[PDB]
């Protein structure tokens, strides 16, 4: 077979990303996996004259005892964005998010049958480290389209189309979208009928080598800002209410506080019960109405990155907002739960990323309420996805969490 | 002997040609010394003569205790050479090694000079011995082997040695060989006789690959001094640490001491450095004398006491769990020890780090665990089981209510005071029967002056003036006023998200002395409820302290 030439981003070099430290059992799982890939010609050992590096990890992958190798091509993907995105971009379908049922299927094995351009191989270099650095790292590079590299689906596009052609012709109303190593399959069929079509799809993929996760985008609704409903309002209660309402505005147009504040004149005790002058009740009355509805005026801009912020609410609950301009929320939601904070945050991240792929065809850059190092040591312990989003580490603002509870 | 090993292909950086630096004229004695050195190197295959057809050049020098040495200045070729993969990604920690019955070190003779250089690259290694008084040409050579001082040498050497060792390793998996620069450490659990025998078999497999190594009678006996360590087959310690006796200490003397104490801290437990370090703050010249503060003198004395009498660590038994214990040594100082068998330390360490501006022992302990967890993954490939001076209820109460996520590996409480604890708590609800203080601060950016104050629901008010402040400082000054004038039980309402965030995280220590004064007050109270309201709304007491505090300062 022939190879498609690949170039980096002009006056841009390859990735030189440090390999993070791995545990004994992940190192052994990788040595085993890599020894088998090499035997099959998928990757080859390399010399000191390759100064590139991309990190590598081992994950389990949902309800499986088997170890999966996971390559972090976040940097290489950044250095090849003109190739996979402009040159060979994969259109994302707007109808996908509308389907009642969306099934995710792992189609990454497809890639190892396609060879990689010889002059690009070197940039796919990675290392298997040893414990205590007692031996030198095992160095390899790829000979075939690697999993996790956004150039692989871009290149394999034409073959995927040939493969899905009969199934698509026979089922004009089912939407199939490829994102990285997965296929997203949506339909409006009744569930047993949807699962039946999925098995049929697996039969076609099976004829070409290839060999799931179940969403319901159409059932992805609200997650407003809620206001309290109560009898007996305190000075302290009112203040909290205007604080939240005051913050609700900036994002929501119409929020009014004058009447709520008029209730609070003078220098009162916090524990002072204060009867809501009907003038007021009509205010949070219309505010409550404002808050139940959608933004208005906020649209997705494809030329902009998606950001996702997450707040730890406590007792298994986490809140999140996705946006491009701060306060211009494209989406808000929640995620709820042996589970520590890291394991739960890890699942919330994967959940938000998958919805984001379904909705916009792209992943968000996450702002994580956690110490970098803690995240770094723990994330792969519970990571199951084959992609990795971008992330930063932040310190949650005090009030932000209460406003989203 | 130059190794029969395959060659590593080398390239110049993209869009660059080889070096072309002119040779400075040398003295006659230098030219002569160089002519002798090269003819000998050429008569051994290390270098080869070339002509005026090759156009590259690198300076050569000659230096002298009375024997001549050749010096090739590869600076320019180095800048044009491609980057390579890193030689070592880290160095092993002795605590991570396994105990060994017999251990030997073979130093590789003429290391670099035994490995061939890519044929297509030799050309850029061209150098010229100049003619006498430069009148005439020059003798021109190029390298056939890895040059001393060349960028790619270390990596190409190690890669070659890795390729050469594989065959042996496969046939002897029960044997450890560690590659370090030009040395080879060889360890086994064999009886002295069969170890000596496997060495010889190694020394000969290397010999077949063009690499010489010292024979028995010539190879060193443990303990092996390596990387600042002293290694025995059954134990390890740091190399001999001498803390000088000095009447006067200069910055350079304190810096060196601090580095030796930091190095010893890997195995001598309880080593302290904070008071000695405080002295290096500000600083004058490396030569200037620094009087030792009291504190600095107590720390030194305490360190001196810890250091008299050797201490050694044991090696790693991969069949057993690792236990890490941590103790609070004082304000911001933590000390830890790692063992597998109670009290036989593999290693020790200390942690001090201030993460942020305001902090608490709960957050510091948890940061210390993180630092140890990471170090463990590195040294042993597994996390340890921790023993912490913090009660389980304390930890879960904190982690549970805090906004940041966390996860510690498996741990158990251990009663070694001081125990970690939270010093005060804020109320979840307003206190009935408590005076309410509405606080506020204001600062003028032009003049840098401001005012801090309060108005209570029970009649009081106060405004204080401040002279070289900031808004942030006024808002904190305001909260402090309310805590001074209030007596146990109080409700404080601020419009400062900044001051709120700080207090809500239950700080026990801060970089800000004002913050420390607030903390000292908070610990004195019975009950404190603290709440926030948006500024510039009609909000009662707030609008009043705002106008009070704004007067003249905006
Ligand atoms: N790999 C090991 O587990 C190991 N263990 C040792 C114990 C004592 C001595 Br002396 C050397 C050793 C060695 S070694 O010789 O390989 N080498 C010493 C420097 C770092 C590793």
């Amino acid at each position: 077979i022939e190879t498609v030439p690949v170039k980096l981003k002009p006056g841009m070099d390859g990735p030189k990303v440090k390999q993070w430290p791995l545990t004994e059992e992940k190192i052994k799982a990788l040595v085993e996996i890599c020894t088998e890939m090499e035997k099959e010609g998928k990757i080859s050992k390399i010399g000191p004259e390759n100064p590139y590096n991309t990190p590598v990890f081992a994950i389990k992958k949902k309800d499986s005892t088997k170890w999966r190798k996971l390559v972090d091509f976040r940097e290489l993907n950044k250095r090849t964005q003109d190739f996979w995105e402009v040159q060979l971009g994969i259109p994302h379908p707007a109808g996908l998010k509308k389907k009642k049922s969306v099934t995710v299927l792992d189609v990454g094995d497809a890639y190892f049958s396609v060879p990689l351009d010889e002059d690009f191989r070197k940039y796919t270099a990675f290392t298997i480290p040893s414990i205590n650095n007692e031996t030198p790292g095992i160095r390899y590079q790829y000979n075939v389209l690697p999993q996790g590299w956004k150039g692989s689906p871009a290149i394999f596009q034409s073959s995927m189309t040939k493969i899905l052609e009969p199934f698509r012709k026979q089922n004009p109303d089912i939407v199939i979208y490829q994102y990285m190593d997965d296929l997203y399959v949506g339909s409006d069929l009744e569930i047993g009928q949807h699962r039946t079509k999925i098995e049929e799809l697996r039969q076609h993929l099976l004829r070409w080598g290839l060999t799931g996760y179940e969403l319901h985008p159409d059932k992805w609704t609200v997650q407003p800002i809620v206001l309290p409903e109560k009898d007996s309002w305190t000075v302290n209660d009112i203040q909290k209410l205007v604080g939240k309402l005051n913050w609700a505005s900036q994002i929501y147009p119409g929020i009014k506080v004058r009447q709520l504040c008029k209730l609070l004149r003078g220098t009162k005790a916090l524990t002072e019960v204060i009867p809501l002058t009907e003038e007021a009740e009509l205010e949070l009355a219309e505010n409550r109405e404002i808050l139940k509805e959608p933004v208005h005026g906020v649209y997705y801009d494809p030329s902009k990155d998606l950001i996702a912020e997450i707040q730890k609410q406590g007792q298994g609950q986490w809140t999140y907002q996705i946006y491009q301009e701060p306060f211009k929320n494209l989406k808000t939601g929640k995620y709820a739960r042996h589970t520590n904070d890291v394991k739960q945050l890890t699942e919330a991240v994967q959940k938000i990323t998958t919805e984001s792929i379904v909705i916009w065809g792209k992943t968000p850059k996450f702002k994580l309420p956690i110490q970098k190092e803690t995240w770094e040591t723990w994330w792969t312990e519970y990571w199951q996805a084959t992609w990795i989003p971008e992330w930063e580490f932040v310190n949650t603002p005090p009030l932000v969490k209460l406003w989203y509870q | 002997p130059i190794s029969p090993i395959e060659t590593v292909p080398v390239k110049l950086k993209p869009g660059m040609d080889g070096p072309k630096v002119k040779q400075w004229p040398l003295t006659e004695e230098k030219i002569k010394a160089l002519v002798e050195i090269c003819t000998e190197m050429e008569k051994e295959g290390k270098i080869s003569k070339i002509g005026p057809e090759n156009p590259y050049n690198t300076p050569v020098f000659a230096i002298k205790s009375t024997k001549w040495r050749k010096l090739v200045d590869f600076r320019e070729l180095n800048k044009r050479t491609q980057d390579f993969w890193e030689v070592q990604l880290g160095i092993p920690h002795p605590a991570g090694l396994k105990k060994k019955k017999s251990v030997t070190v073979l130093d590789v003779g003429d290391a670099y000079f035994s490995v061939p250089l890519d044929e297509d690259f030799r050309k850029y290694t061209a150098f010229t011995i100049p003619s006498i008084n430069n009148e005439t040409p020059g003798i021109r050579y190029q390298y056939n082997v890895l040059p001393q001082g060349w960028k790619g040498s270390p990596a190409i050497f190690q890669s070659s040695m890795t390729k050469i060792l594989e065959p042996f390793r496969k046939q002897n998996p029960d044997i450890v060989i560690y590659q370090y620069m030009d040395d080879l450490y060889v360890g086994s659990d064999l009886e002295i006789g069969q170890h000596r025998t496997k060495i010889e078999e190694l020394r000969q497999h290397l010999l077949r690959w063009g690499l010489t190594t010292p024979d028995k009678k010539h190879q060193k006996e443990p303990p092996f001094l390596w990387m600042g360590y002293e290694l025995h087959p059954d134990k390890w310690t740091v190399q001999p640490i001498v803390l000088p006796e000095k009447d006067s200490w200069t910055v350079n003397d304190i810096q060196k001491l601090v580095g030796k104490l930091n190095w010893a801290s890997q195995i001598y437990p309880g080593i302290k450095v904070r008071q000695l370090c405080k002295l290096l703050r500000g600083t004058k010249a490396l030569t200037e004398v620094i009087p030792l503060t009291e504190e600095a003198e107590l720390e030194l004395a305490e360190n001196r006491e810890i250091l008299k009498e050797p201490v050694h660590g044991v090696y790693y038994d991969p069949s057993k769990d690792l236990i890490a214990e941590i103790q609070k040594q004082g304000q911001g100082q933590w000390t830890y020890q790692i063992y597998q068998e109670p009290f036989k330390n593999l290693k020790t360490g200390k942690y001090a780090r201030m993460r942020g501006a305001h902090t608490n022992d709960v957050k510091q302990l948890t940061e210390a665990v993180q630092k140890i967890t990471t170090e463990s993954i590195v040294i042993w490939g597994k996390t340890p089981k921790f023993k912490l001076p913090i009660q389980k209820e304390t930890w879960e109460t904190w982690w549970t209510e805090y906004w940041q996520a966390t996860w510690i590996p498996e741990w158990e409480f251990v009663n070694t005071p001081p125990l970690v604890k939270l010093w005060y708590q804020l109320e979840k609800e307003p206190i009935v029967g408590a005076e309410t203080f509405y606080v506020d601060g204001a600062a003028n950016r032009e003049t840098k002056l401001g005012k801090a104050g309060y108005v209570t629901n029970r009649g009081r008010q106060k405004v204080v003036t401040l002279t070289d402040t900031t808004n942030q400082k006024t808002e904190l000054q305001a909260i402090y006023l309310a805590l001074q004038d209030s007596g146990l039980e109080v409700n404080i309402v601020t419009d400062s998200q900044y001051a709120l965030g700080i207090i809500q995280a239950q700080p026990d220590q801060s970089e800000s002395e004002l913050v420390n004064q607030i903390i000292e007050q908070l610990i004195k109270k019975e009950k404190v409820y603290l709440a926030w309201v948006p500024a510039h709304k009609g909000i009662g007491g707030n609008e009043q302290v705002d106008k009070l505090v704004s007067a003249g300062i905006r």
